[PDB]
């Protein structure tokens, strides 16, 4: 669930298929639980 | 071959003095690769024509054989000097200095040592006086 | 004993091999 | 107690997963399997080569029926210069319409793969212009692969079974083989181009319904029998005809006009048939040497023990003793297996140092990425059929040689001195190493600091002589055909050099691949490639030769060829046997051909862009051939698929990094070994067992794979890491600059 | 010698040992058909054999049958084809069930029969192969259903069309 | 048979699996003196009993691991049995009571070959024959 | 273009074909394969 | 000119001839 | 099932049946040695194949060799 999804999108961008690869512009995969602390660090001040 | 030309005659190389800094190195030598066969590149080139080169393909070779003879022949010189001492296994982790030295001093004139150790059947050690293996 | 047929075969590799450098040498046409 | 695999019952008892695998890489041991005799073993060694040659034209055939039902062999015929070969269809169903548009090349409206392989100028040369004979080929191939099939049947019924005398028949097979099979058939081949090739190079249509009737040549039948045989030879064709139409065409049909076609900058296909005219008649003739049952010929056997030279005493052929040699070859089918592959790995490297020299197909010179493709797959196959030659040869020592049948002969003598040759073969690898290591990263450094005046540059003199003794009077050394006043050159008594000038015209020009120009940079590659053939066979040799045994396990015949070590005692014995010899040597031969085909693409990139001065002033220096050939043309490949789009090089920068991982992965089998693997799937059998739900349970125990095995698991992934990474490399980096 | 045997070494058995019967290829063939594999219950004899059967029966009534001429109504002629074959097929086979095992079946199916081409011989071995043929021969012929009325949809994705 | 009280032990993960009582299972059985602590071939420690001591383990090695750990707290009383499946118990170690250093009486001289192993015969002359070159009748 | 086509004749064939021996029929080949190298010797 | 329609499918039952007579090689053999 | 063939170059040094971790080793009576003994092999099925018997036997180019044969369940070691 790390790499192999780094050889799915090697795949689908070499097929021509950029709208299902795990990008910001295919199948977003946000970290959530990331940004949500970068938005309560800097709420805090 | 007749391609390489001297550094003196070759417009690929005085373009290389030309563009040239000093600075120690690209003036002290460089005069002196003028003398070389020099290509169509202006670099110089080790060719081996005739007597020509004879002696610049002598020199390299005789200082270098000499050279590694010597150190072959002093460290062989000295090893044989301690296995008959009886004390070779700690006699060489444990440098005998001033038996190392005079095994350098017999090993100057090594290539006419080397000599007498062949034509005393003595250099090289007869064939069942080795260990092998089962073959 | 004196060798006289690994000699001969040798010796007559080399004497090709100087042929060979004859006309490296630009010595024999 | 399972049944599977027959042959061998103590594996088929193995509780665990290796005899899976094990069953694998011995079902073809057949001299190892139970219940084996040595008349068994040799019916089935022939039975198993015909279901051979019937794989060998069932992939024949699949070549021709992909390119009869989905090349462009009849568009391409037209313009073999302007237009790509069509290997076959692409139907690969989760495409995207970026790979549709993008693989949809070379006048094709479907998704195709560009042929690399060069049968399109194969098959134009030989004289093949329609579709339909392709396929008529390709249905005659798969007819004949059925006879093969049928054959290898035939010859396990007990009424046509050949018996142990048949086979070990030694001087009645060497008599057919070269007089039939190699004599007739090039014999016919020559009468191929002579009524095929060479009338439809011309022109004229030459079919099986025409053939008979119109005689190859005005002279046909007669000239050849009263001997005016230099009628075939009389108006060849000019240098203004052009291939396959009747203008500039001549009626010679066996000239040696010598050099390359001025069209196709390919031999000529009269001086081809010839060739195996002349080659056939030798090779017949040599098929007259050893009696069979008319003595009249030659006896091996006695050729070996003969001692007396016109009455002086000698001990043998050449004064060698070679006596108990028959019976030792010919008992041995790993000695045999040996001498053949040996003898197949010359052939494949002199078939690609010949075929980018001497181009023999029309217009394949300038197919730039299939003729690059051709040199380096018969390079590594070339390659493996040498470490092969040389693995057999450690086979050959340890099973099927005895002391007593070659006491005192050619064979026994060399067992006396091995540690004579491997020391030797280890002072010229220290020595090649040392001196060309040395100087390579002395230019580099020299070049680093700014001084590239100062590099050792040596002038690959030597070479340079052979190629001026050829014809190159490029460098002035001005003799021996370099020389027109010369004894070589007139050949003074008889002055028949009727192939010099147009040899001469060829060499002479600087157009082709005939004699590269030579320069410092080849001189230490092929140090290089020196290096390379004395290491990987220091380590064959070694371990052929060692293969009996040596002082740290005197015993290693009893242990057989691949045994993994002799435990960790005496300091430890990894890697002992000779089987890892032959492992440890493929990666020396995987390296040593990964510096013949780099210096043989970067020299034709450098030639081919026109940029010939890249190569002579950066190959001296390590940095550029990491700069100027990996790093310079691997932009192209790599930008096969970006975050922008997708071209026909999206496969092949696909495959570059499959074969990237493929190698990463071999490191794994080679790094970590097979204990650590254990007591981790010893673990996982605990979790397995102790978990609900997970009703499966393994048949045979899960254990990790075996030392001997993850050494071959990792030499394959090493391998096909080597080889989809450069061929990807090399077919991108070439067929993207270019058409 | 010859190729062509008594049957099991028996010369008076109505029958003949020969390459199609008794074949290693030929034995090995039909003796793991779902009729005769070894280790199966009658519910997946039948279920194996009852799926083969409706994928297939559902071709020839949606292309050579009397709605073929559209679309959406050829496949439900099809479908109903291999409903009704099946439906009447399995109550064949619980009709013929009733009235073989009733005490002592005459031929075939005796205690004393020692027949190996009809092996299911016990009406508690025939009554899960009449529901796995049922369930088989429906879900194929469902199978066979939902493949063909999408096969616009199924012709696209295995030509890539969907991207 | 075989019995004696287990050691003190709070179950481990590395014990016996599913071969243990599918193929078979061994059994050591050693007298203590003392109330001490001992540690596991399986992982982990135990604290052996004062009387009569019955351990199961999967495999001979770890009975004579074990073993070879009892013999440090100067116990060599111990006994290796192999349980079968079906139920039966079998001695094994030591073989004939007494320990396989000492020499007895009556053992023979198994597998042995009276030769060096220098003059092992070649490969080629068991070719095609059903034994190997260590078996070897000849001397 | 934008599908998968074929100008070549029986261009209806690899569309049966890649689908059939390469993920239709191996798994049923994989199984026979396994009944073979698993089979008891009694 | 590329090859007809019918001409693929005769090396179709063409190929099958030796795809059986492998089979008659492979067992034979004794696999 | 390995095969743990004994030489008649043993010493009776018994240092060969203390480094067998399985029991597979035990002296017997003997007359070629000072020691009198020389190592037997009778319980080779429980060979693992360690080579632990080759690493302590002192004699130059050992008395007893391990040659690896057929491998079963309890010449791998398997708990599982
Ligand atoms: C049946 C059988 C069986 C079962 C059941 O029964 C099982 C189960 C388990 C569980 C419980 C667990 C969890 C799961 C998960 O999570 O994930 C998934 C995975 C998988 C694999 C999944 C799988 C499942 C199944 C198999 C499915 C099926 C498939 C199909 C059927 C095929 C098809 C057929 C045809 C013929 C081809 C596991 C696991 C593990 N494995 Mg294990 N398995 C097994 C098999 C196998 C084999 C062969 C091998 C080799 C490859 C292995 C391997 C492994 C490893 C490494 C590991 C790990 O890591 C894990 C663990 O440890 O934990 C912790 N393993 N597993
Ligand atoms: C004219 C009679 C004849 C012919 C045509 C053959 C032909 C063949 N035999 Mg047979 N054989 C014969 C008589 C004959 N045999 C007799 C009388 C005996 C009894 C002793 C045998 C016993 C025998 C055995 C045991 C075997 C064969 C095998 C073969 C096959 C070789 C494998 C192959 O095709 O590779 C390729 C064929 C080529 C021609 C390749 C050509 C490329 C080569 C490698 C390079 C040639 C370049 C040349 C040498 C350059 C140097 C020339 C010089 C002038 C410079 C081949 C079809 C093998 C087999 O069974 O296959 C099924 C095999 O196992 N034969
Ligand atoms: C890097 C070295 C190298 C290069 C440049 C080539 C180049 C070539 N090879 Mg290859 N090959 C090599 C090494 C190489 N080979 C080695 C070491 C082996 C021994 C395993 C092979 C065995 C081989 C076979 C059997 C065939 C070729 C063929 C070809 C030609 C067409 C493939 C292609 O377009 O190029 C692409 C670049 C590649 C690296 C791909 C090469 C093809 C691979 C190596 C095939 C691997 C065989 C594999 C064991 C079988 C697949 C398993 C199967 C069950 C699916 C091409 C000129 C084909 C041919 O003869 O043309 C008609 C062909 O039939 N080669
Ligand atoms: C004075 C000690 C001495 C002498 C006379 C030799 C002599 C020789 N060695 Mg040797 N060697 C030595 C030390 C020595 N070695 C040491 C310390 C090593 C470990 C690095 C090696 C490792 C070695 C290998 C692997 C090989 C040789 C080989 C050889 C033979 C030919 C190649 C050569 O010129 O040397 C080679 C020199 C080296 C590889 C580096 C060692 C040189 C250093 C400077 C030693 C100086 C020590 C100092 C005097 C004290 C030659 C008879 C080759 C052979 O087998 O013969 C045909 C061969 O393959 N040597
Ligand atoms: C094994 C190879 C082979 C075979 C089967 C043939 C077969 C044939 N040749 Mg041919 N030929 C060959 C090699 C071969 N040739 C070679 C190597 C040369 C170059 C010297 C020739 C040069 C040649 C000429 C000039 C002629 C033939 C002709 C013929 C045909 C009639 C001759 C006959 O005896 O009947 C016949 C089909 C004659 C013919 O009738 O052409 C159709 C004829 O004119 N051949
Ligand atoms: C005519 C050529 C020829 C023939 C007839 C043989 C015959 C034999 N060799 Mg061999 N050999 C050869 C050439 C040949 N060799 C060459 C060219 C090499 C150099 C690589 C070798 C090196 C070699 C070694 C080291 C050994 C043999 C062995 C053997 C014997 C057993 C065969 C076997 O292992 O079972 C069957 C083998 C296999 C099923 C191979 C397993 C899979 C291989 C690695 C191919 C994997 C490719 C991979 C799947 C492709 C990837 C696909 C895609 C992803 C790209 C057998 C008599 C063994 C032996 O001598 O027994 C004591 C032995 O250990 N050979
Ligand atoms: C790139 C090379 C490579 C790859 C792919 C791996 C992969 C792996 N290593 Mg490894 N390793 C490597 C190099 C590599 N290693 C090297 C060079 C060393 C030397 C030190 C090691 C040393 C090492 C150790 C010591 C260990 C591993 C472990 C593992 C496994 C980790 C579990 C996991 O990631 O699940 C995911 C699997 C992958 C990431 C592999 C790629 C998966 C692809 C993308 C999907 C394939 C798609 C599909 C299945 C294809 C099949 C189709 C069919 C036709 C065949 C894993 C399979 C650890 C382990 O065993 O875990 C329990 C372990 O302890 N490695
Ligand atoms: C060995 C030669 C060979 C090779 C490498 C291929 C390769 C290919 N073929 Mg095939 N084919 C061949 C011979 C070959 N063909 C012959 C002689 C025929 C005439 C009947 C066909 C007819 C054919 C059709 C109709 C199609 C292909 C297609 C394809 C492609 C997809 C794979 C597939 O479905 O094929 C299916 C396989 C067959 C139809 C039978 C071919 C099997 C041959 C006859 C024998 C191969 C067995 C081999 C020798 C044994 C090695 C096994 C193992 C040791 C590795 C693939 C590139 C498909 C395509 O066009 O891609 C777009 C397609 O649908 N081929
Ligand atoms: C003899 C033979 C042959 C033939 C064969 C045949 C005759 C064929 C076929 C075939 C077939 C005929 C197949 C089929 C199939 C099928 C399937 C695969 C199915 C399925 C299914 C499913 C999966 C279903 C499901 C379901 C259910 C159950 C319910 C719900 C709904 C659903 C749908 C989900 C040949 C010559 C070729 C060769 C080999 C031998
Ligand atoms: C001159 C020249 C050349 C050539 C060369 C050659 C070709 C050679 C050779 C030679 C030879 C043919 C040799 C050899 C040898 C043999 C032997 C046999 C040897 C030896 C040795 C030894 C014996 C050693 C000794 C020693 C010493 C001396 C010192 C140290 C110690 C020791 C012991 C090591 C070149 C081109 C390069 C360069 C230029 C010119
Ligand atoms: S085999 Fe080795 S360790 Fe055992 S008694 Fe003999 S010499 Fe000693
Ligand atoms: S290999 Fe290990 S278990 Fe076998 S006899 Fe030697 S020491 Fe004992
Ligand atoms: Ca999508």
């Amino acid at each position: 669930h790390s790499f192999a999804m780094y050889c799915h999108n090697d795949t689908m961008r070499a097929f021509g298929r950029p709208q299902d690869m795990f990008s910001d512009t295919g199948i977003q995969l946000q970290p959530v639980f990331a940004q949500w602390l970068q938005h309560i660090h800097t709420m805090t001040i | 071959n007749t391609t390489l030309v001297p550094c003196y005659k070759s417009p690929a190389f005085v373009e290389r003095m030309k563009n040239a800094p000093d600075s120690y190195y690209t003036t002290k030598p460089l005069k002196a690769y003028s003398q070389l066969l020099c290509g169509e590149d202006g670099l110089p080139r080790i060719a081996l024509d005739r007597l020509s080169l004879a002696v610049d393909v002598a020199i390299p070779i005789a200082i270098f054989l000499y050279t590694a003879g010597f150190i072959g022949w002093s460290g062989r010189s000295y090893l044989q000097a301690i296995k008959k001492q009886d004390k070779a296994e700690e006699k060489e982790v444990f440098i005998d200095v001033p038996l190392f030295i005079s095994c350098m001093v017999m090993a100057l004139f090594w290539p006419m040592a080397v000599i007498k150790e062949l034509l005393a059947g003595e250099l090289v050690a007869k064939d069942e006086e080795i260990p092998i293996s089962v073959r | 004993p004196p060798y006289t047929f690994r000699t001969a075969w040798a010796l007559l590799l080399l004497a090709i091999n100087f042929i060979v450098a004859a006309y490296y040498f630009h010595i024999i046409e | 107690a399972t049944k599977f695999p027959k042959f061998s019952q103590d594996l088929a008892n193995d509780p665990t997963t290796r005899r899976i695998f094990y069953a694998i890489a011995t079902a073809h041991d057949f001299e190892s399997h139970d219940g084996m005799t040595e008349e068994n073993l040799y019916q089935r060694i022939f039975a198993s080569h015909f279901g051979h040659l019937a794989i060998i034209f069932l992939w024949a055939s699949g070549i021709l029926f992909h390119v009869a039902w989905q090349g462009n062999f009849e568009v391409w015929i037209k313009d073999p210069v302007h237009v790509r070969p069509i290997a076959h269809a692409i139907w690969d169903a989760q495409f995207g319409p970026g790979a549709i548009k993008a693989f949809t090349q070379a006048g094709a409206r479907n998704p195709v793969d560009i042929c690399y392989s060069g049968v399109y100028h194969w098959w134009y040369t030989i004289g093949l212009r329609t579709n339909t004979e392709l396929y008529v080929g390709a249905l005659f191939l798969i007819l004949l692969a059925a006879v093969f099939l049928f054959a290898g049947w035939l010859h396990l019924q007990p009424r046509y079974r050949p018996n142990l005398g048949w086979f070990k028949n030694s001087e009645a097979r060497l008599n057919h083989h070269l007089a039939g099979l190699f004599g007739v058939s090039s014999l016919a081949w020559a009468g191929h181009l002579v009524h095929v090739a060479i009338p439809e190079s011309r022109g004229q249509h030459v079919g099986w319904d025409n053939f008979l009737s119109t005689p190859p040549h005005p002279a046909g039948l007669w000239a050849f029998f009263t001997g005016n045989w230099g009628a075939y030879a009389q108006n060849p064709d000019t240098a203004e005809h052009v291939f396959s139409t009747s203008q500039g065409a001549g009626t010679a049909i066996l000239t040696f006009l010598g050099g390359f076609h001025p069209q196709t900058q390919s031999l000529w296909l009269t001086d081809m048939a010839h060739h195996h005219l002349a080659i056939a008649v030798v090779l017949i003739i040599a098929g007259h040497m050893y009696r069979t049952n008319w003595r009249i010929g030659h006896s091996i056997k006695e050729m070996m023990d003969s001692k007396t030279f016109f009455g002086r005493k000698v001990e043998g052929p050449f004064n060698l003793p070679h006596q108990g040699l028959y019976e030792t070859v010919n008992n041995s089918l790993h000695f045999q297996l040996s001498l053949a592959l040996a003898c197949l790995g010359v052939a494949s490297s002199l078939t690609a140092q010949h075929m980018y020299s001497m181009p023999p197909y029309a217009f394949i010179a300038k197919d730039f990425t299939t003729m690059a493709a051709l040199y380096t797959h018969h390079q590594y196959i070339a390659g493996f059929l040498m470490v092969g030659a040389f693995s057999h040869a450690a086979i050959f020592w340890i099973k099927d040689y005895d002391p007593e049948q070659n006491k005192g002969n050619v064979l026994e003598r060399v067992l006396k001195h091995k540690e004579a040759i491997i020391a030797h073969l280890s002072w010229v690898s220290l020595f090649l190493g040392f001196h060309t290591l040395g100087l390579y990263v002395h230019n580099d450094v020299e070049v680093a600091f700014g001084a590239a005046d100062k590099q050792i540059l040596i002038e690959p003199v030597f070479a340079q002589f052979i190629q001026s003794a050829n014809g190159k009077i490029l460098y002035g050394f001005h003799t021996l055909l370099s020389n027109p006043d010369s004894i070589a050159f007139t050949a003074w008594p008889n002055h028949a050099n009727v192939w010099l000038p147009g040899w001469l015209d060829a060499i002479n020009n600087g157009t082709n691949s005939l004699f590269l120009t030579i320069g410092p940079g080849d001189f230490y590659v092929h140090h290089a490639i020196a290096l390379g053939l004395h290491v990987t066979t220091l380590i064959l040799v070694k371990g052929a030769l060692d293969a009996r045994g040596s002082k740290l396990m005197p015993d290693k015949k009893d242990f057989g060829y691949a045994f993994p070590c002799d435990g960790p005692g005496r300091g430890g014995t990894c890697d002992i046997s000779a089987w890892d010899a032959s492992y440890l040597a493929v990666f020396w031969m995987l390296n040593t051909l990964g510096w013949v085909t780099f210096y043989w693409h970067w020299k034709h990139l450098s030639i081919w862009q026109g940029n010939v001065a890249q190569f002579n002033e950066s190959s001296t220096y390590l940095m550029g051939w990491f700069r100027d050939y990996l790093w310079a043309n691997s932009a192209q490949l790599i930008n096969g698929y970006n975050p922008y789009g997708t071209n026909n090089l999206a496969v092949w920068a696909w495959m570059f990094l499959f074969g990237h991982l493929a190698w990463a992965v071999s490191f794994m089998f080679l790094i970590t070994w097979r204990g650590y693997w254990q007591e981790l799937i010893e673990t996982l059998a605990w979790a397995h067992e102790q978990t609900p739900l997970s009703f499966g349970y393994w048949r045979d125990k899960p254990v990790a794979l075996s030392i001997v095995q993850a050494r071959l698991v990792g030499l394959t992934h090493f391998t096909v890491g080597y080889i989809a990474t450069y061929g990807a490399f090399l077919i991108a980096s070439t067929a993207s600059k270019f058409g | 010698n010859d190729i062509i045997k008594p049957f099991k070494g028996d010369p008076c058995l109505g029958n003949l040992s020969t390459p199609i019967n008794d074949s290693p290829l030929a034995k090995a063939f039909i003796n793991n058909l779902p009729a005769y594999r070894k280790g199966l219950t009658p519910f997946m004899r039948g279920l194996e054999i009852g799926m083969a059967h409706g994928y297939f029966l559902v071709g020839p009534e949606v292309v050579i049958g009397p709605l073929r001429e559209s679309a959406h109504g050829a496949n439900l002629s099809g479908l109903i084809t291999a409903i009704y074959i099946a439906v009447s097929a399995c109550l064949g086979i619980s009709i013929f069930a009733i009235t073989t095992f009733q005490g002592n079946p005459k031929g075939s199916y005796s205690s004393y029969s020692k027949d190996s081409l009809r092996p299911l011989r016990t009406r508690e071995e025939w009554s899960q192969l009449n529901g796995g043929i049922f369930l088989g021969a429906m879900g194929g012929a469902i199978f066979a259903y939902l493949l063909l009325e999408n096969f616009d949809a199924l012709d696209a994705i295995l030509r890539g069309a969907v991207n | 048979t075989l019995s004696g009280q287990t050691p003190i032990f709070g179950g481990s993960t590395g014990g016996l699996l599913k071969k243990a009582e599918v193929e078979e299972k061994y059994a050591i059985t050693w007298t203590s003196p003392k109330e001490q602590v001992f540690e596991m071939p399986t992982g982990g420690a135990a604290i052996m009993r004062q009387g009569q001591n019955l351990l199961y383990l999967a495999r001979k090695e770890q009975c004579i691991a074990l073993g070879g750990q009892l013999r440090k707290f100067k116990i060599t009383d111990y006994k290796i049995y192999r349980i079968y499946p079906n139920g039966e118990t079998v001695y094994i170690h030591p073989a004939d009571g007494v320990f396989p250093e000492k020499v007895n009486q009556g053992r023979e001289k198994v597998r042995y070959n009276d030769r060096r192993i220098g003059q092992n015969p070649s490969p080629s002359k068991v070719k095609f024959s059903g034994i190997a070159t260590y078996d070897a009748p000849n001397s | 273009m934008t599908q998968l086509t074929g100008d070549y004749a029986a261009s209806w064939l690899p569309w049966i074909m890649i689908p059939l021996v390469f993920y239709i029929l191996p798994f049923p080949v994989f199984a026979i394969l396994f009944l073979w190298i698993q089979k008891e010797a009694s | 000119m590329s090859i007809s329609d019918t001409q693929v499918y005769i090396a179709l039952v063409v190929a099958l001839v030796p795809g059986f007579l492998a089979w008659r090689l492979a067992t034979e053999l004794y696999k | 099932s390995h095969t743990v063939k004994i030489y008649d170059t043993c010493i009776g040094c018994t240092q060969c049946v203390r480094a067998c971790p399985t029991d597979v080793l035990e002296m017997v009576p003997w007359d070629g040695c000072r020691a009198g003994q020389i190592a037997s092999s009778p319980r080779t099925e429980d060979c693992v194949g360690c080579k632990r018997c080759e690493t302590a036997c002192p004699t130059d180019f050992l008395s007893i060799r391990v040659y690896l044969g057929a491998e079963t369940t309890r010449s791998m070691g398997l708990a599982y």
